[PDB]
């Protein structure tokens, strides 16, 4: 691609975001989902094999799906209210319809189906952006409409993405899946303390968004996209598995790591609200994803798998690769909960 | 900026035709003095009633019947 | 209603030729894929679309807003030209220009 | 010429819209009686 | 409500069950995707026709327009699958189970 | 995350289509202005839980303007009540509910 | 029957709509969603909606499904579908049947029986289309708009142009 | 809710003007200047109370208006100006611009035998001022009493005690 | 009374079909140094019905089409989108005055390709879809140029009402003022009726598998189409002088203005070669195209800085 064709589709997925973020209407809130779906599709072709074509085929159904839900949302909403202002809806069809249709944009559960196929048949990059730009437009759009949301739905799809996501993730070698079911766990942590505080959704959000980065950017750095592959690591750059591991450990949700840092501030919000069981149910089904974190941390940093004799020409070359952020990135997604008042700049 | 301009006109004269007439299409609107009159023209249209005013007593602008002095003119666009 | 009658009258006069010509002469009893095709077809597309918004431009011009309606008259040609010249030198009008 | 004929056409559609604009208040006035008419006539079949 | 609106809702209901169940091709979901807009062209227009609300009558068009753009989207996916396998069968759209 | 760029900045990008009682062109009115007026000036400034329970009288004469319902079915009462009567012989039409009185103006 | 016209032809676009979405083949469900754009453009002509009803015609019809049309002719060259039909057909005709013995249903929501002419306006707009004024407004006062759907459809040229190369 | 007030059969009879709107384009522009004053309160009336039932009276002023105004023509200038409403009458757009020689005819007519001057392009499109005696309607769309706001926020901003009070944090 | 005026409509356009083929035979026989038909009728008069006699009774040529539906419905929208272009002419009087008519003829003429993708599917020869592929892609380019120029030129009117078409051109002719869109519109309605030298059907670099009923029913909706966009163009852009006390003034004038328009088709196809596909596609997209998007910024811009905007009613 020509670097100033990607850098203007690029500026066009974040416009489409940031039109979604800003706008008022909701004509505009549509128009910006349909600006960021057709600038990020040829993100996903960046490549040109048949697994992004396939990636990309599905990504566009669900989300034209999405869409036209999303419009038969507003257009009930403009029934029942004769307006437009993006605020909370005015039928309650309007509002499961809307519900479906940004939980569909999320790829939360039962509509998760298309994350790990589309995660991974696309690059590290693109699933980057996939994975946390994504994510942005439709938690506004639920921020802004929660007054409106039902709670059952939006527990139950909470719940459902939070277990699927556990069970979806044990199962997995390749390193896009594992970050495609984790997405959906944290998203469903997400929407779980929406109704209760979404200021601790926004928190959930940043980290996640943070941690995610982080992880992409290592797997960026090491040009892995397997277990396996990622097991050659310690061979090649020992730093490396020890940022796996302390992020891994973080994305598990251990103190004294950051990503403790919304899970049990989520909890702190849903038991105010004298709901007991659910975070219970939702921590101890978190285990699953930090089986799987370990299970990737066994195989890279606390183990050491055999190499290739090859690997030692890869001795004698330094990586050129721009690891854009990722101390940065590697510092905020472990050391940050000392600082975990700091939320409240987010309300 | 002399020598492309006629070998341009030479290789391609419907492009250079093209952008003279759309670079006429751009800049002559602020060059030229009757544009004021299509804002005018536009303004000066009833395409609604005009819904009088309760006099409450100081009115002076305000007329009290269309064929007073008083009040918004179309001599301009009767004379031109 | 007069329009509907006078589809229907096309319609079925249409209908009785076509009834005619398949049935008067029973009397007697005696590819691979182009992508420049589709392209063309998709530019069509998008410039229909374009059109779409230049559409209403006759009651435009009625407007008291004539300095913002003139900049955004302008600037839908002119993006409609930007799409035109970008199909042009990234090569997508070739062999059938 | 499509000046001087689109400037006298603008001036005929004012002519023309004044003319409506000085017909409009009778128009108002029957029309507000016809409704109000329509409105007692079904009122009092409905009581019927 | 109006009894215009239950069909132009049940036409948008018909054309999502048939986005909803493929049968093989992907032109035929696209079909029902531009179906899904149709309908909500039309439920859209009969609102803001019937509410008098004027610069609403703006946004069916853009809601044409966008989908258009969108359904050309879909075109060019379709013609890249089947620029692969023949065929634009959603069953070949497999790869990514594994 | 509702950054609202357009109050920070003074822009006004997309407000003039988000309701029938803003400015429209050549000042026509939506069917329901003076209801959506009325349930704006109600429920303005106090959020919308109060304006839930508060606005409640506005909000259902602007939603019974917009869809007509009530209306409907009032109407629906009365000519089914008449098609009845109509059916039993207890009542005949009035010659200007059958077009034999040459209309007002 | 001809003060029911409007739900006629939205009875004719359900039917369309259970013609193509029961998806024969792509090329007579191109036909049908031909068929119901036709009679749901009458539908809008019949709220007095000219423009967006040439719209439909224009765009949807004359610009778009011929895209579709032509890019099917060049990818192409049953049981399920008929009884796709016909349970479709079946149960519109049951929501008709329903909703002209009772002049009420309640699918989801509440929907009146009686004709859709009850609830139109019955005053004037003067010398102009109010819905023509509307989309006029576009350009004076939907700046931003134009904007947002310029540059959707400049990145969509770009788009295409990038996916469809292979390169 | 409360029963809809209608006027009754007797109140809305009036004289109608019984003429096409041929005859009312071609008397238009000597219409709204002779007739301007009922006119004006009327529609004064109408966009003020916002209620047709609370403009009947002024209305019949103007069908009282109307009608003085067509004998007045059908007195003195009868010929003329039904040779020029027949012209207006046979066109489709019913235009001024095919009809000037009729209509040089009647303002002829009518300037000599009435002293009626036709309004110049303009003056029937102007907003004008009007005296009326009855009182401006001190809530037209029938309110009800507005919601009271939330309490505003004021006070010196003091620090917060013990600061974030978060489970274990000093500041 | 209206069906009359419905017939009195269609069945002349049938007619003046009719004579068009007997028109074209002769104005290229003399053209090319020799006589058209002369033989059978007196001056020739009795050729279309002679030759309308012999395509009715001819063999059916018996395909086994792909879709029997769409191959039956290829000529019926073919008529009926040909017959309906009439509908909204101001000559000086529409059968159907309608407020959008410019859009309406856009609009239907737009629907027009699919009588050539229909036919072109219907046929079980795979060359007969590709050049009906081609010709369904020459004629959506040339609708995009169409539709530009129309709308330029509108910009003139003040409104898409084909009547107020003869408002506007009561001082002055619309060629006057727009020539270059006239000429840009004459080529790209050349190109629309798949017309020489754009007749890519006819040359060897769609629908053959018709009988000759419905080969001759495709044929007279192309007559029509000519006939009707060489109308159309004369009211666009050669406006006549209207009487409305004396109609036939104008409907006189108009007819000759638009056979001499019909004729200038019959010239132009007597006088080049074709064009190879790819060139008229060059002619299309990269000649008239950035000429009519400049003009069509010139006319947006033109009426304001002259103040000159058109009335709206
Ligand atoms: C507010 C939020 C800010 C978020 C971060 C914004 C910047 C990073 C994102 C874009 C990016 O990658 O930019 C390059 C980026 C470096 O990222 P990188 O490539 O990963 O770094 C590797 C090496 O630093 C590259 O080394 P090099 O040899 O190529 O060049 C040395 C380079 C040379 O530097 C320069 O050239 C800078 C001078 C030119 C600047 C522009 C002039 C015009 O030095 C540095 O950049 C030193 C590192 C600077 C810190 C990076 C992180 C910034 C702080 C992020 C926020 C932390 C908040 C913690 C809160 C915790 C509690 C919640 O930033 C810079 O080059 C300049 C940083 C300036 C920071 C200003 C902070 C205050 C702003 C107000
Ligand atoms: C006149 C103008 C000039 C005046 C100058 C005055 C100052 C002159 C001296 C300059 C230096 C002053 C330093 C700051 C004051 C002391 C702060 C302090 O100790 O807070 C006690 C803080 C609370 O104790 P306290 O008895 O209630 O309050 C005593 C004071 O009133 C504390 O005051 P406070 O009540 O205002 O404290 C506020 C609040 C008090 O704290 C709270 O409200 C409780 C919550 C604390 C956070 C708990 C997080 C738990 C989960 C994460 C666990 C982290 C893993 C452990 C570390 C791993 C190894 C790196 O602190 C925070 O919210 C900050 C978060 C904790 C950071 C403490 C400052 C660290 C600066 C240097 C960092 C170097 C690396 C340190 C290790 C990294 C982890 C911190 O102690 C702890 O929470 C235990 C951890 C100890 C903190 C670090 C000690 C600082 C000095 C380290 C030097 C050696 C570094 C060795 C190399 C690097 C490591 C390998
Ligand atoms: C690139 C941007 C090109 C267009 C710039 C604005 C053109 C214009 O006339 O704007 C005035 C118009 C209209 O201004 P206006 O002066 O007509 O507004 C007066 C109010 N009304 C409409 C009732 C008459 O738009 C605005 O001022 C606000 C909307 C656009 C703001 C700029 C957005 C740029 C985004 C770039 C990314
Ligand atoms: C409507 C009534 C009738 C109208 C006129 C029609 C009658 C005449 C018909 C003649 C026979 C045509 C048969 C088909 C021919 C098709 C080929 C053809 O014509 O190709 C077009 C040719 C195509 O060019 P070409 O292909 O021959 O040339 C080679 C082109 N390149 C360089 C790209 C390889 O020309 C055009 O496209 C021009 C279209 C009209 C342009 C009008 C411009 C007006 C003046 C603008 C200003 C100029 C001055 C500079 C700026 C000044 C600013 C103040
Ligand atoms: C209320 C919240 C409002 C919103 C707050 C802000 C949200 C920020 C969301 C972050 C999402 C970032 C997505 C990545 C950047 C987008 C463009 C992109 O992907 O560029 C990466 C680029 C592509 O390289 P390429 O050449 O394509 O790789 C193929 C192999 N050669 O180059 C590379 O691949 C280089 C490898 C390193 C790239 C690392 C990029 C890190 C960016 C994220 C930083 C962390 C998030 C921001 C801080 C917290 C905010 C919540
Ligand atoms: C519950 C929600 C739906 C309720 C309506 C059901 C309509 C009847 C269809 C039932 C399923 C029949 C069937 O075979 O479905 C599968 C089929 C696609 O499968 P295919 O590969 O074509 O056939 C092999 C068999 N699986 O699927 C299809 O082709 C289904 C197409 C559905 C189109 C909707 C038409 C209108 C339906 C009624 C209104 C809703
Ligand atoms: C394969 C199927 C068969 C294919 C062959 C036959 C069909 C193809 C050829 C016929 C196409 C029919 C097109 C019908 C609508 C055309 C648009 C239209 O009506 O525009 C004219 C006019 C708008 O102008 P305006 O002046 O504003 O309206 C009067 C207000 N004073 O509007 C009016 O005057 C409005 C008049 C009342 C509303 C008319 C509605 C007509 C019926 C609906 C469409 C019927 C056909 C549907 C399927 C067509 C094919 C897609
Ligand atoms: C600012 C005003 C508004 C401008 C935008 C609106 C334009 C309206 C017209 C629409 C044009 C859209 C398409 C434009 C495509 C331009 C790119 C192009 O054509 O490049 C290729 C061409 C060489 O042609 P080639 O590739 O060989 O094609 C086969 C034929 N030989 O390369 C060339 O022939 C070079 C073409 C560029 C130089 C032309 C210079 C003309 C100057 C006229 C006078 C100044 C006018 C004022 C504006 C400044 C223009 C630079
Ligand atoms: C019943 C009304 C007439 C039906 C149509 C038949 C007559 C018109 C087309 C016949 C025709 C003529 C005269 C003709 O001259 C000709 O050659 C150029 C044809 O073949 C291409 C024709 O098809």
């Amino acid at each position: 691609m020509n670097p100033i064709i990607l850098i203007i589709i690029l500026m066009t997925v974040m416009l489409g975001t940031i039109i979604v973020m800003i706008s008022t209407h909701w004509l505009l809130i549509w128009i910006g989902f349909e600006m960021n779906m057709l600038a990020i599709i040829p993100i996903m072709m960046k490549k040109h094999n048949p697994r992004a074509t396939e990636a990309s085929t599905k990504y566009f159904l669900t989300q034209s799906t999405a869409s036209m839900l999303l419009m038969m949302a507003i257009i009930i909403n403009l029934m029942f209210s004769g307006q437009w202002t993006v605020m909370k809806l005015f039928n309650p069809m309007a509002s499961m319809l809307m519900t479906m249709a940004l939980a569909m944009k999320l790829g939360m559960a039962p509509f998760h189906f298309w994350v790990p196929e589309v995660t991974q048949g696309i690059p590290l990059s693109s699933g980057l952006i996939l994975l946390t730009w994504q994510k942005l437009a439709p938690m506004s759009v639920l921020y802004q409409i929660l007054p409106s949301i039902n709670l059952d739905l939006i527990l139950t799809l909470s719940i459902l993405s939070i277990t699927i996501g556990g069970w979806g993730g044990l199962n997995q070698t390749q390193l896009r899946k594992i970050m495609a079911y984790s997405s959906i766990a944290h998203m469903g942590w997400m929407t779980a303390v929406l109704l209760y505080n979404p200021t601790m959704t926004l928190l959930n959000l940043i980290i996640y968004i943070i941690m995610t980065s982080t992880m992409f950017t290592l797997f960026m750095a090491n040009s892995t996209t397997t277990t396996l592959s990622l097991s050659h690591t310690w061979n090649k750059a020992p730093i490396m598995t020890i940022l796996v591991l302390i992020t891994l450990l973080s994305m598990g949700g251990l103190p004294p790591l950051s990503g403790f840092m919304p899970k049990w501030m989520i909890i702190q919000e849903m038991t105010k609200n004298d709901s007991i069981i659910l975070p219970t149910l939702m921590a101890i089904t978190a285990l699953l994803n930090l089986y799987f974190y370990m299970r990737l941390t066994y195989s890279t940093a606390l183990t050491m798998f055999p190499s290739t004799n090859n690997m030692k020409m890869k001795w004698q070359f330094p990586t050129t690769k721009r690891m854009t952020l990722l101390p940065t990135m590697t510092v905020l997604s472990t050391m940050l909960l000392p600082l975990t008042p700091i939320l409240s700049i987010l309300e | 900026v002399a020598a492309f301009l006629k070998n341009v006109w030479a290789k391609e004269p419907v492009l250079v035709a093209s952008f003279a007439i759309a670079g006429l299409a751009v800049i002559l609107p602020t060059l030229s003095p009757y544009t004021k009159y299509s804002l005018m023209i536009n303004r000066a249209t009833p395409y609604n009633y005009p819904v009088p005013l309760r006099d409450d007593g100081n009115m002076p602008d305000v007329p009290s019947h269309p064929q007073d002095p008083q009040g918004p003119s179309l001599e301009w666009l009767k004379r031109l | 209603m007069n329009l509907m009658i006078t589809l229907l009258t096309n319609f079925t006069l249409a209908t009785l030729l076509v009834t005619i010509a398949f049935w008067l002469p029973q009397l007697n009893v005696y590819l691979p894929f182009s992508m420049k095709f589709f392209l063309v077809a998709i530019t069509f597309l998008l410039f229909d679309l374009e059109i779409a918004l230049l559409l209403p431009l006759p009651w435009a011009s009625q407007t008291t807003n004539l300095n913002t309606m003139l900049t955004m008259a302008l600037l839908l040609i002119f993006l409609l030209a930007v799409s035109l010249a970008y199909e042009w030198t990234q090569k997508g009008l070739e062999w059938t220009e | 010429s499509m000046m001087r004929w689109n400037r006298e056409r603008r001036r005929l559609q004012i002519e023309d819209f004044e003319a409506r604009i000085a017909l409009m208040p009778l128009l108002q006035a029957e029309k507000d009686r016809r409704v109000l008419q329509m409105l007692r006539e079904n009122l009092e079949e409905e009581a019927t | 409500m109006s009894l215009v609106y239950m069909n132009i809702m049940m036409a948008f209901t018909v054309s999502l069950t048939g986005l909803l169940m493929y049968r093989s091709h992907l032109m035929s979901s696209l079909l029902c995707l531009e179906g899904m807009m149709l309908s909500l062209f039309i439920l859209a227009t009969l609102m803001i026709l019937n509410s008098h609300f004027t610069l609403a009558s703006m946004m069916p068009i853009i809601l044409l327009v966008f989908a258009a753009c969108e359904a050309a989207l879909g075109l060019s996916l379709l013609v890249m699958v089947s620029n692969t396998y023949g065929t634009d069968y959603v069953q070949n759209l497999n790869l990514l189970q594994c | 995350p509702f950054f609202d760029v357009q109050k920070k900045l003074g822009v006004d990008l997309d407000h003039w289509m988000t309701i029938q009682s803003a400015e429209q062109p050549h000042r026509i009115p939506a069917r329901c202005h003076a209801f959506e007026k009325e349930w704006i000036e109600c429920a303005h400034g106090i959020g919308s839980i109060r304006a839930e329970k508060e606005c409640k009288i506005e909000f259902e004469d602007f939603r019974e303007c917009l869809l007509r319902q009530k209306t409907m079915k009032r109407l629906n009462a009365i000519k089914r009540q008449r098609d009845k009567l109509i059916k039993e012989g207890k009542y005949t039409p009035p010659p200007h509910h059958s077009g034999q009185e040459d209309l007002r103006p | 029957m001809m003060t029911y016209i409007v739900f006629i032809l939205s009875i004719i676009f359900v039917m369309g709509f259970v013609g193509f979405s029961s998806k024969p083949s792509p090329i007579y469900g191109g036909l049908g969603l031909i068929v119901s754009g036709g009679v749901g453009c009458g539908i809008v002509l019949n709220f007095g909606g000219s423009f967006l009803g040439l719209m439909v015609f224009l765009i949807y019809l004359g610009g778009m499904m011929v895209v579709f049309g032509y890019t099917t002719a060049m990818a192409t060259e049953n049981k399920v579908v008929l009884g796709t039909f016909i349970t479709g057909l079946l149960m519109e005709f049951l929501m008709v049947y329903y909703v002209l013995k009772d002049k009420e249903v309640e699918i989801v929501f509440k929907f009146n029986g009686m004709g859709d002419w009850v609830i139109y306006d019955t005053g004037d707009s003067g010398f102009f289309s109010e819905e023509a004024m509307g989309i006029a407004a576009l350009y004076s006062y939907g700046t931003w708009l134009v904007i947002v759907t310029g540059w959707s459809l400049l990145i969509g040229v770009v788009v295409i142009m990038e996916i469809t190369r292979g390169n | 809710p409360g029963i809809v007030e209608l006027p009754s059969l007797e109140d809305l009879k009036v004289q109608e003007v019984k003429v096409s709107s041929s005859v009312l384009k071609a008397a238009a522009h000597h219409y709204g200047a002779q007739c301007d004053k009922p006119n004006k309160e009327f529609m004064l009336c109408r966009w003020e109370e916002k209620d047709p039932r609370r403009c009947l009276e002024e209305g019949k002023l103007v069908n009282q208006c109307a009608l003085e105004f067509f004998r007045q023509i059908k007195r003195h200038c009868a010929e003329p100006f039904t040779e020029y409403w027949t012209c207006i009458d046979y066109s489709g757009l019913q235009l001024f611009r095919r009809c000037r020689k009729e209509q040089a005819q009647f303002d002829k007519c009518v300037l000599d035998k009435l002293g009626w001057v036709r309004p110049d392009l303009g003056e029937l499109s102007k907003v004008t001022k009007v005296k009326t005696d009855r009182p401006l309607p001190e809530n037209p769309y029938h309110s009800r009493a507005r919601p009271e706001p939330n309490p505003e926020v004021e006070g010196d901003l003091k620090p917060a005690r013990h600061g974030s009070r978060l489970f274990f944090w000093t500041m | 009374m209206f069906m009359i005026n419905v017939l009195t409509l269609i069945i002349p356009i049938l007619l003046a079909v009719a004579f068009l083929t007997l028109v074209e035979r002769k104005v290229l026989g003399y053209m090319q140094f020799r006589k058209g038909p002369n033989v059978v009728g007196p001056y020739g008069l009795l050729q279309p019905i002679a030759d309308a006699i012999k395509l009715f009774i001819k063999e059916p040529l018996r395909p086994a089409t792909s879709s029997i539906s769409m191959f039956i419905l290829a000529p019926i929208l073919a008529l009926t989108l040909a017959l309906t272009m009439w509908i909204p002419l101001p000559m000086p009087y529409p059968l159907i005055n309608m407020n959008l008519g410019v859009l309406f003829m856009l609009a239907m003429s737009s629907l027009a390709v699919y009588s050539i993708l229909w036919s072109g599917w219907a046929s079980n020869s795979k060359y007969a879809l590709i050049g009906a592929l081609r010709a369904v892609a020459q004629t959506i380019s040339y609708e995009v140029t169409l539709a530009i120029i129309l709308l330029s030129v509108l910009l003139m009117n003040g409104s898409f009402t084909l009547s107020t078409l003869i408002i506007t051109q009561e001082q002055v002719w619309l060629i006057f003022p727009a020539w270059p869109l006239a000429m840009m519109w004459f080529i790209s309605t050349l190109a629309e009726t798949n017309r020489a030298p754009f007749d890519l059907t006819e040359g060897e670099s769609f629908n053959v598998e018709y009988a000759a009923g419905p080969f001759a029913l495709f044929f007279m909706a192309e007559y029509a189409n000519i006939i009707m966009m060489n109308i159309f163009t004369t009211t666009l852009f050669l406006g006549a002088f209207h009487n409305p006390y004396m109609p036939e003034l104008y409907t006189i004038n108009f007819t000759i203005k638009s056979l001499l328009l019909s004729i200038t088709f019959l010239w132009i196809r007597a006088s080049y070669p074709r064009f190879r596909y790819d060139q008229l596609m060059h002619l299309l997209w990269k000649n008239f195209l950035p000429l009519t998007l400049a003009l069509c910024m010139w006319h947006v811009s033109l009426p304001i800085l002259l103040s000159s905007i058109p009335p709206q009613t």
